[PDB]
RNA sequence: GGCCUGCU
RNA sequence: AGUAGAAACAAGGCC
């Protein structure tokens, strides 16, 4: 039968009704007929289509062929011969635009005079059937619906046939010329009845080919195939299986419980070698400020003119020299690094308005002293293959270190109050309800306490250090460039004031990946004498620069001034969490507000004033050779403030590692200390993966001890 | 609706002979030299006085063939012949005659 | 005196301070160079927990594959990877059991969704192993890459737009003699049956970096785009069932977490009488991935699935079938410097199969060493068990299983126990008589755990009594306490763009205040500290000070300019009314009343070349990787201003032989804008068709010519000129 | 006009041409997606790194024809080199404040008829009144409530129909709402938004926040209404209540 | 010396 | 040298 769609038809339709034959999905080797009666409709509905144009007027403007102009507007335009979204999507526009009602079954056509849609179908049966039939298929329709059907005849309602009828003619003799064709092909024995409306379909994933024996080979030890693993699984039922195999499973595989008492726990063992170095990027404990009582803010001014400002704010320098050596590196070069920056400091202090950044020079020294071409360059394996000493990166465990007890008093003394407020807080929208202003009280209550503290020296410290140096690496990256450590506070008076610490040099920072490392130099003015704790300034090169003279009742003290130079490196990573210290300040408050709530939960009454004024209630904060100290609420909060600073400036991988092991066994600890029978499946385990976190961090080793003086004070 | 197709054109000898068919009413055979408008050869009898005795116009209804037998031909009758059926036109067949 | 913080647990116990003992205030520890060691390590220790099994060697890839499948019961309590086929399926039985109807309506929804589910779904991935480059993209462009591919080869039945038709041309690309690639330095070159068998069996590994809580860095794996159709419908069964499971944790929340544990703790020490003991085992398994067999996943689906059609079986078994044939990529290579000679060199991982041991150390050689048997051209095999977590689901629903298998009906003595599951991570209430009763409770939930290939980690799990526990970093003692330090690092500038920054820091605060009981005073420093950072990163200061920036100049004259200052956005250096009572407001809508009509014109214009909105799903949703967990979206309620630019992209592409890639994104992105200036619903609902881009533009330009004439600007001149241009264009597509 | 005519400029360049040619509308939405671009994994990290670069920021190019390239002191504002996967082009943040004291002005009256639900956001808690905070212990129970308050209880798909019908009337395709409260919905949504011209999609995108409902788990004592739950985290805390009635009521 | 890139 | 820690950075590539 398809022959006859080979032989009349044009290609345009037989195209079309392909892609109708895709759209549902059916294939057209099973049944032809249903092509051949739908694209004789889209015949028709061409043939009745085109062939006729308006122009402005009604009474369309028939012409055998459209001429070159601008009227070729068409008198009925198709909806079919367009897919089902695009079917719709003509006629939801038409009735927008129309402000026609919106049919619910797909139209042929649209006019312009009538304003309105045709559904036009030419069906094999008599027309005087066919039209009601389609008519009670339509709900309520407006849309003038018009059919033929092969004896010749047409009908429609409304007794309207809505253009010439010579069209009409053609459509019939188009209509004769189909039906006596067929006469010479003989197609009536179903062309009448050949569709019924069936729509039915199986899925298919049929597994065959590789694909199955991969299954083949995916099955328990002795199993040949998927089909009989799937049919064994499909007659397996529960017949006492697990018991059979836990009685003959060997008795050794069990999970007995040891009972945690409190001669269980042994102290946590330390590492012994060399003693713990400094790894801070900066002074901590040795700080010396060198101020101008200006009062600018914090963010307001110009680096360079403060620190030279600042500078000039002291008399005393000598020529430098050495005092303590890097023991490692080439100590000229620090000294010569250290007068080059104080020569360059003075030729801006010459010119005519301070550069707000400026850049050094690249002499051999901070070429050394920053590492530059140091890096090996990168080549080719099939170039470099007999060379003897080619071989992997260093991948070994750290170099062991036993704690030393400086910083525990750096500690101590991290957490002390000071003659300054170090914090600066912004604004917030005017407290309007009692709760907003409770909160502001507590919050005015903390800031009081912890202002003065040298743990907020130290963040602001460590905010701008990083700030600045993340900012210059990412602007200048090719270039060294001179930074001074600035901060700015207020003295109990009231008075603004700003502080230089030192300087810090930036070097060459093309840093790609999150690891890479910017290398710097810090130079920070100091009155600590390196000679009486060596071993904590491994990395540091300290020279003597002057002499300092503080007030004091004996007579004037006109103590020496040390310079501490050292070669420090960091990365983004390191930077970006740097600059976000001031989240320590959020983790101990609100340490310290969970207690107070806490508290006040159990007294039906905001308990805030009396802790922080009374003083009554103290915590266990520390212990003194005489035992156990206890503080008031503010030291809980310095030192809780303290830890965090700590935390995020000694930060490393085995204080992770230590924190959630030992975290383990203080809830261990808690539930025994809770009367709740603790019972451990294998101890050693835990202390060996406790154990082995502590390498060389000071930090890590200093909160080690801290455990096992908490387990010797607990357990009893 | 009447589609029309030539056959049986070509190269031929003056004096020689050629049957042009046409495949699809009344039928006309019409011919166009290069350098002119149409001109009347045959219908279906009748014949223009350019090719009478020469040519002969015939029809099997039951092939649906229009058939145009030329004999004796001369320089003269190259041209385009087209058939048409009576509004509807082919595409026409070279003739050359030389 | 010195000063020690953990001396405070002698007065506050452990769980109500537990946030000091999380330092989540420093940088996370970061992977430094490649993953080759962690993925060999991994490799081999996976092979070595199941060295009793079988060998062999498959057919199709050639490569060495372990079985330890129903091999001897371990005698030791070290991990061992030995599952009984038939003691897993009767916990799948009882589980049945227990639940009637768990499976059948589970599969009848899976098989709902497998047969109306899309390919674009799988568009909505992070990276993927693309095997036509050999490493890893986007999902959308490995998937694109990988459909051009198959149609360029004959497999186009994927063009139907249906994902079960994609897995259809995956599994006839199995059967296929020759296919061919495309590679630019463009080259086609030609892949074998068993070289493609092997790209599409393959998983790339890399090392994961920002994980805290240990001292080693571990290794995680990517699958391709032929297996995750597979791995997608796996995982829609295994959510429909664990949905309907009470003792699962995974498919929910950590607030549903937190009160399914709380519910499961009251019903097992309540209902426990004063002659029953209760005990809490705060459960850790070690090598929880690396012991769990596909195959015995392939096992509890074909149970799940059982009296259901073959195709759905099927469909739903490709995936463990290729799991159980796996291969890993052994990662990016080894880098070996010389310090005699000064320089480096990287030699890639695919190397190690041939390369001497000279370069290597001892660990690294014996690794290589063990590994090299299993080296398959330049991937290792690993059958025994899965890389990571990629069955999370279906291992949850194992757990699930053993949990249920204790409910006092199967344990047959008067001990009995239940508790919650979550990969990795459980915990588990046993109540007994005595002390005995509940030893003999724990020792036979080990036994039967290590009969299923499930190990329980005892250096990390201790017992205590009920009351006093944790779970997945939730410490519950007499009830949930709240940490806060997980959160920590959350409460800064996201890295999203300014009003993104700020709506996202200020719902932070809110829900971590809702949530993890975050202190009012606490809560406005947090605000404070987040407006000083907002301020310090973006440039956009108070504007009355005196803080010179790149950007204070022109912040300073519009701060001159407006008249009513407190209107003015923070991001254009105005001050900040944000409050406790303010934190659910975005910052134009509470700052609208204030601002000048002038500059809100400005502000919120349309036509600002700034704002991008490419599709519903990337609106107002920013993607933030939570410490200690998975990669989660957040929904932020933000107004659409001028400073909701999108930042620059990375441009190193421009140096790369893949420079092609990005004039093939502009072209493609022009097309995609001319089709939604076409088709305007593009974006919001994605179009489906099977009809080409020019049909439906032409056609829609003639119709929308035709009716914006019937009423609009339209012409009859400029209609008629429109109707030839479609006729121009289509002739065009014509040649 | 101008569509069809970048239509037909992209059909004479032969790679678009075939683009446009084999591609089908389904693989649209992939097509769209294929991208070079990484997701970011630490995105605070990039932004406070790149913020540091000149140019850090991308704009259409029809920013080089409304702001200048410099500002008074001679500040570049926008660079000419595009992006790297896309015609934008690579500007500075100044090219943003710029636009807000001396851009294009536009009438903004219809943004609070846009984003209505941050507008009755705030004017519930302008209205609202607080009272005296009473401290005692609460007793927080987790619970399923519904976040959205202004939901017209409809579900995602139940109202994405009515939002296309209301923004794209023309895509809508087979579906023609049923429901007499879709029906009322969609016209005075019709009617109100009737020439705003933000943009579809975000229109659509609001639209379906306000109708459609959205539920979560939630620790709450008391209180359980939608407008009670917006401000959940400050009425409710750990020791301390807030009494307080939303302008609403 | 000149120019390109900074998660590809 | 320095940062850092089971492998890397201490610029890369292209002419």
């Amino acid at each position: 039968m398809e022959d006859f769609v080979r032989q009349c038809f044009n290609p345009m339709i037989v195209e079309l009704a392909e892609k109708a034959m895709k759209e549902y999905g059916e294939d057209l080797k099973i049944e032809t007929n249903k092509f051949a009666a739908i694209c004789t409709h889209l015949e028709v509905c061409f043939m009745y289509s085109d062939f006729h144009f308006i122009n402005e007027r009604g009474e369309s403007i028939i012409v055998e062929s459209g001429d070159p102009n601008a009227l070729l507007k068409h008198r009925f335009e198709i909806i079919e011969g367009r897919d089902r979204t695009m079917a719709w999507t003509v006629v939801n526009s038409i009735c927008n635009t129309t402000g026609a009602e919106k049919p619910k079954f797909l139209p042929d056509l649209y006019d312009y005079k009538e304003n309105r849609f045709i559904e036009i179908g030419v069906t094999r049966r008599e027309v005087h059937i066919y039209y009601l039939e389609k008519a009670n298929k339509i709900k309520s329709e407006k849309t003038h619906i018009h059919i033929f059907s092969f004896t010749g005849e047409e009908m429609a309602t409304k007794a309207d046939y809505t253009l010439d009828e010579e069209s009409r003619a053609r459509i019939k003799t188009r209509l004769f010329t189909i039906r006596q064709e067929m006469a010479s092909r003989g197609l009536w024995d179903s062309f009448r009845q050949s569709e019924r409306g069936e729509e039915t379909i199986e899925e298919r994933f049929e597994i065959t080919g590789t694909m199955r024996r991969l299954a083949d080979q995916s099955l328990p030890p002795n199993f040949s195939s998927l089909e009989n693993f799937r049919a064994y699984v499909d007659g397996f039922e529960p017949n006492g299986y697990i018991e059979g195999k836990l009685s003959q499973m060997s008795k050794e595989v069990n999970a007995r419980i040891e009972p945690f008492l409190k001669t269980t726990p042994r102290p946590l063992r330390l590492p012994d070698g060399p003693p713990c170095s400094q790894r801070s990027k900066f002074l901590l404990m040795d700080a010396l400020k060198l101020s101008i009582e200006d009062p600018s803010h914090e963010g307001e001014g110009i680096p360079l003119y403060d620190a030279i400002k600042c500078m000039r704010t002291f008399f005393g320098w000598k020529e430098p020299n050495v005092v303590k050596p890097h023991e490692k590196g080439i100590n000229p070069n620090y000294l010569l690094a250290w007068k080059q920056v104080l020569a360059e400091l003075q030729d801006i202090e010459n010119e005519e308005k301070i550069p707000k950044t400026k850049n050094m020079k690249k002499t051999s020294q901070l070429k050394w002293a920053l590492g530059e071409n140091m890096a090996p360059e990168k080549v080719d394996f099939d170039d470099c293959k007999d060379v003897s000493d080619l071989k992997q990166y260093d991948s070994d465990e750290p170099e062991l270190r036993s704690l030393a007890s400086w910083i525990q008093s750096e500690f101590n003394k991290a957490c002390e109050l000071t003659d300054s407020s170090w914090i600066e807080l912004d604004e917030i929208g005017e407290d309007v309800a009692p709760i907003e202003h409770i909160a502001s009280m507590r919050r005015n209550y903390f800031t009081a306490e912890v202002s003065h503290c040298r743990a907020t020296e130290y963040i602001m410290k460590g905010v701008y250090i990083n700030t600045a140096l993340l900012n210059a690496s990412c602007a200048a990256m090719d270039d060294f460039q001179l930074i001074p450590m600035i901060s700015k506070c207020r003295t109990k008076e009231g008075r603004r004031k700003t502080n230089l610490y030192g300087f810090i040099i930036k070097g060459r920072s093309h840093l790609r990946n999150d690891t890479d490392v910017v290398n710097f130099v810090s130079m920070e003015f100091s009155l600590t004498d390196p000679r009486l704790e060596p071993h904590k300034w491994e990395k540091y090169c300290v020279l003597e620069i002057g002499d300092m003279l503080l007030r004091s009742a004996i007579g004037q003290v006109s103590r020496p001034m040390f310079l501490y130079v050292r070669t420090n490196g960091t990365s983004k990573i390191k930077m970006k969490w740097g600059m976000e210290m001031r989240r320590c300040l959020l983790q101990s408050l609100q340490q310290i507000e969970s207690m107070i709530e806490a508290e006040s939960s159990v007294k039906e009454k905001d308990m805030t004033k009396e802790f922080f004024e009374n003083k009554s209630e103290t915590w266990p904060i520390g212990e003194s050779p005489k035992g156990v100290e206890e503080g008031s609420i503010g030291k809980v909060c310095r030192t809780l403030l303290a830890k965090s600073v700590f935390n995020s400036l000694y930060a490393s991988p085995q204080l992770e590692g230590f924190s959630a092991e030992s975290r383990k066994l203080l809830l261990i600890v808690q539930a025994l200390r809770d009367n709740l029978e603790p019972g451990t499946f294998d101890l050693g385990g835990l202390y060996e993966a406790i154990e082995e976190c502590l390498i060389n961090d000071p930090w890590v080793l200093l909160n080690a001890s801290w455990f096992n003086s908490f387990l010797t004070h607990a357990l009893r | 609706q009447v589609q029309l197709q030539e056959s049986g054109g070509g190269l031929v000898q003056t004096g020689d002979s050629l049957r042009l068919s046409c495949a699809g009413y009344t039928m006309g055979w019409f011919r166009q030299a290069p350098g002119k408008e149409r001109e009347f050869v045959a219908a279906i009898t009748y014949y223009a006085e350019a090719v009478k005795g020469r040519f002969t116009i015939s029809r099997d209804s039951g092939k649906n063939t229009v058939y145009l037998q030329m004999n004796s031909l001369k320089p003269e009758d190259t041209a385009v012949y087209y058939c048409a059926a009576r509004s509807f036109w082919g595409q026409g067949t070279q003739v050359t005659v030389s | 005196m010195d000063v020690n913080p953990t001396l405070l647990f002698l007065k506050v116990p452990a769980q109500n301070a537990i946030s000091t003992t999380f330092p989540y205030t420093g940088d996370p520890p970061y992977s430094h160079g490649t993953g080759t060691g962690y993925t060999m390590d991994t490799v081999n220790r996976t092979h070595q927990y199941s060295e009793k099994g079988r060998w062999t060697t498959n057919t199709e890839t050639g490569a060495p594959q372990l079985n330890p499948i129903d091999g001897p019961l371990p005698e030791d309590n070290e991990p061992s990877g030995y599952a009984q086929t038939d003691c897993v399926l009767e916990a799948m039985a009882f589980l049945e059991e227990s639940h009637p109807g768990i499976f059948e309506n589970s599969c009848l929804e899976t098989m709902e969704v497998v047969q109306q589910t899309r390919v674009d779904k799988l568009t909505q991935g992070r990276q993927t192993y693309d095997w036509t480059l050999n490493r890893n993209q986007p999902a959308a462009t490995a998937l694109a890459n990988t459909i051009e591919v198959f149609r360029s080869n004959g497999l186009t039945a994927n063009e139907s737009g249906r994902l079960i038709d994609f897995l259809k041309d995956v599994m006839e690309s199995m059967d296929k003699e020759e296919m061919e690639i495309t590679t630019h330095f463009k080259k086609k070159q030609r892949l074998n049956k068993r070289s493609y068998l092997i790209r599409a069996l393959t998983l790339n590994t890399m090392t994961k970096d920002a994980e805290r809580g240990k001292l080693k860095r571990r290794a995680i794996a990517t699958p391709g785009m032929q297996i995750r159709g597979f791995v997608y419908f796996v995982e829609t069964l295994a959510r429909s069932i664990c949905e309907k499971l009470e003792q699962s944790g995974l498919p929910v929340g950590g607030n549903e977490k937190k009160a399914k544990l709380a519910n499961v703790v009251r019903k097992m020490m309540t209902n426990s009488q004063d002659t029953e003991l209760s005990f809490t085992i705060t459960g850790d398994n070690t090598k929880w991935n690396e012991n769990q067999n596909p195959r015995m996943f392939l096992a509890m689906i074909t149970y799940i699935t059982r009296n259901q059609p073959e195709w759905f079986r099927n469909v739903l078994s490709i995936a463990p079938i290729m799991f159980s044939n796996k291969m890993a990529r052994l990662g990016k290579g080894y880098m070996f410097e010389s310090k005699s000679m000064k320089l480096r060199t990287q030699i890639p991982a695919e190397m190690l199969a041939s390369i001497d041991l000279k370069y290597f150390n001892d660990s690294t050689r014996k690794k290589i060493e063990k590994i090299r048997p299993l080296l398959i051209d330049g991937t290792a095999s690993l059958s025994p068990g899965m890389m990571m977590g990629m069955f999370n689901m279906l291992s949850t629903v194992l757990g699930v299983s053993i949990l249920n298998l204790g409910q006092k009906r199967y344990t047959k003595t008067t001990y009995w126990w239940d508790g919650l599951q979550s990969s990795d991570d459980f915990a588990l209430i046993v109540n007994a008589p005595n002390h005995e009763g509940i030893q003999a409770g724990v020792d036979r939930f080990y036994r039967t755990c290590k009969l299923l290939g499930i190990n329980m980690s005892k250096k990390k799990s201790y017992i205590n009594r009920t009351g006093t526990f944790e779970f997945t970093s939730f410490f519950y003692r007499y009830g949930f306490v709240a940490n806060f330090s997980m959160e920590l690092p959350s409460f800064g500038v996201s890295g999203i763009n300014e009003s993104a920054d700020m709506s996202i820091g200020v719902t932070v605060i809110k829900n971590n205040m809702i949530n993890n009981d975050l202190g009012p005073a606490t809560a406005q420093m947090a605000l404070q500290l987040f407006i000083k950072d907002y301020r310090y990163t973006y440039r956009c200061h108070r504007g009355d000070t005196q803080i010179q920036t790149r950007r204070s100049f022109e912040i300073k004259k519009l701060w001159e300019q407006t008249r009513s200052k407190a209107g003015l956005l923070v991001s254009d250096g105005g001050p900040n009314l944000y409050n406790i009572r303010n934190l659910h407001i975005p910052e134009v809508c509470l700052k609208w009343e204030l601002m000048d009509e002038d500059y809100q014109g400005r502000l919120c214009n349309p036509l600002n070349p700034f704002v991008s909105h490419k599709e519903i799903e990337s609106v107002n949703n920013a993607v933030m990787m939570p410490a200690h967990g998975p990669a989660k979206n957040m929904e932020y309620d933000a107004v659409a201003t001028t400073h909701s630019w999108i930042p620059k992209r990375n441009r190193s592409i421009l140096n790369t032989s893949q420079r092609g890639i990005l004039e093939d994104e502009q072209m493609y992105q022009k097309c995609c804008n001319l089709f939604e200036k076409f088709f305007p619903s593009s974006s919001y609902r994605r179009p489906v068709g099977i009809s080409s881009m020019v049909e439906a533009m032409v056609s829609r330009a003639r119709i929308d010519a035709r009716i914006d004439f019937e009423s609009g600007r339209i012409k009859k001149e400029e209609f008629a000129e429109i109707m030839k241009i479609c006729s121009t264009i289509e002739e065009l597509r014509r040649q | 006009m101008e569509r069809i005519k970048e239509l037909r400029d992209l059909m004479s360049q032969s790679r678009t041409r075939e683009i446009l040619t084999k591609t089908t509308v389904d693989h649209m939405a992939i097509i769209k997606k294929y991208t070079s671009g990484r997701q970011e994994k630490n995105p605070a990290l990039r932004m406070k790194w790149m913020m540091a670069m000149k140019y850090p920021i991308t704009a259409d190019k029809r920013i080089m024809e409304m702001i200048p390239e410099r500002n008074e002191q001679g500040q570049t504002l926008w660079s000419k080199t595009n992006d790297a996967g896309s015609d934008r082009v690579m500007v500075s943040p100044l090219a943003v404040t710029w636009w807000n004291r001396n851009g294009p002005t536009t009438s903004a009256v219809h943004y609070p008829k846009i984003y209505k639900t941050y507008f009755e956001k705030v004017e519930r808690l302008k209205h609202g009144t607080f009272g005296p905070v009473h401290f005692r212990n609460q007793v927080k129970i987790r619970r399923r409530v519904d976040i959205n308050p202004g939901h017209a209880d409809l579900s995602a798909k139940e109202a994405q129909d009515v939002i296309m019908e209301v923004v794209f009337p023309n895509e809508v395709g087979a579906r023609i709402l049923t429901s007499e409260s879709q029906l009322t919905i969609t016209k005075e949504k019709k009617e109100e938004l009737q020439d705003c011209k933000i943009s579809p999609l975000m229109v659509a995108y609001m639209l379906e926040r306000e109708l459609v409902r959205k539920t979560r788990f939630l620790p709450v004592a008391g209180g359980t209404s939608s407008v009670y739950i917006e401000v959940l985290h400050l009425t409710q805390g750990t020791c301390w209540e807030q009494m307080y009635t939303p302008g609403g009521e």
